[PDB]
């Protein structure tokens, strides 16, 4: 209706919009989005190699852990396939070892795969085998963090209203199954997601759907209390991120349709609030490599770019600080990721199975 | 909630 419309403006001005927009519609729509860190350039060629962890969700179908290529100029391929059991709502691999990749399922527990260990065809008779099984949790959830700082900490979100961390560092090599080492009771509704800071090894936070964002410090013995808390929102908590660039700096994103900034020095007043999407915003994610760049994303079917240093700036198209507005997809965008090899690339997912690999013109970031 | 119904191409 309205999307037909907004899609053909779209559709018109995208030869002005962008330097790169690809679309590819995988088999079945995947939940998570997350580029591998790792880029190959080969010498004789005028493209590069990346790689993307995607998932499956399917209805009445084997479900899969995904691993694809992209070509980017200097096409799109599944290279591995895991069995995978239920839908994959959230895939993130571990900074030490890219190898190593953890999931969420609809079920309680949350998985690890180390890619090198499985075949790159799935068997057919579809059985998921782990290389571990982390316990803890009573219900599904989708936040998850691998600790920079310490290698196989792990953090998971889950409905069940807590928060589990587990030590795999020295799991015996024929263990298959870790219990938490700690679980975090602080918030009083489902946890929707969770994150490591970048250069703090003790201090993460997480947001609910009480609300709040809460700041942990792991070395406290106090597990049911947070160092803060912060009513964040007027509305369900579905996302956060910490600035790589400035350690102190942080966003969330709502139900209540807008990203908050925050500063960890003082919690008690939202230093800013970003507000242009029509609808809940479920991912929010600083830019690898600009410290004022920002994207927010959700069920409006828009990706939003903020940037930070246009703010208060001197009209009905938004406000000054956002700075781009993507609007490709036509269903809810379920995940999104910036390409830490190439500034300003991103992969973003939604629920029509489209995947779109895009980069806005270079003369809208200057 | 958080998922729809999902399809294959």
């Amino acid at each position: 209706r309205v999307i037909n419309e907004e899609y053909k403006i779209w559709k018109k001005n995208t030869p002005f919009l962008y330097d790169l927009v690809m679309t590819h519609a995988l088999e079945w729509p995947s939940l998570t989005a997350q580029w591998l860190p790792d880029v190959t350039r080969p010498e004789g060629k005028d493209f590069s190699i990346h790689r993307l962890v995607l998932g499956t969700h399917t209805s009445d179908e084997q479900n899969h852990l995904v691993i694809a290529s992209v070509q980017l100029p200097n096409k799109i391929e599944i290279e591995i396939k895991i069995n995978h059991e239920g839908e994959v709502n959230r895939a993130r691999y571990m900074p030490q070892n890219p190898c190593i990749i953890a999931t969420k399922t609809p079920s309680s527990d949350v998985l690890v795969f180390d890619y090198t260990k499985h075949p790159s065809k799935p068997d057919p008779s579809g059985e998921c085998n782990p290389d571990l099984r982390l316990r803890g949790h009573q219900k599904e959830g989708y936040g998850l963090s691998w600790n920079p700082n310490l290698s196989g900490h792990l953090l998971s979100a889950s409905d069940d209203h807590t928060i589990c961390l587990w030590d795999i560092s020295a799991v015996p090599k024929e263990g298959k199954v870790v219990d938490a080492k700690t679980i975090f009771t602080g918030h009083t509704a489902v946890v929707e997601d969770v994150s490591w800071h970048l250069l703090h090894e003790s201090l993460f936070g997480s947001v609910a759907d009480d609300q709040k964002l809460m700041i942990w410090d792991t070395r406290s013995n106090n597990t049911s209390k947070p160092s803060h808390s912060v009513d964040a929102h007027t509305a369900e908590v579905n996302c956060l991120s910490f600035n790589p660039y400035s350690e102190f700096i942080l966003a969330t994103g709502s139900a209540d349709k807008t990203v908050a900034l925050w500063d960890l020095r003082n919690l008690k007043l939202k230093l800013h609030s970003f507000e242009s999407h029509k609808d809940e915003i479920f991912q929010v994610q600083w830019s690898p490599h600009n410290e004022t760049i920002l994207a927010s994303s959700g069920t409006d079917r828009r990706l939003n770019v903020w940037d930070l240093s246009k703010i208060g700036e001197e009209a009905e198209d938004g406000p000054p600080e956002l700075l781009f507005i993507h609007g490709g997809h036509t269903a809810k965008i379920s995940d999104f990721s910036w390409n830490p090899n190439e500034p300003w690339v991103i992969c973003s997912v939604s629920e029509d199975n489209i995947m779109q690999v895009w980069q806005m013109a270079e003369n809208i970031y200057n | 909630s958080r998922k729809g119904r999902p399809r294959k191409t």
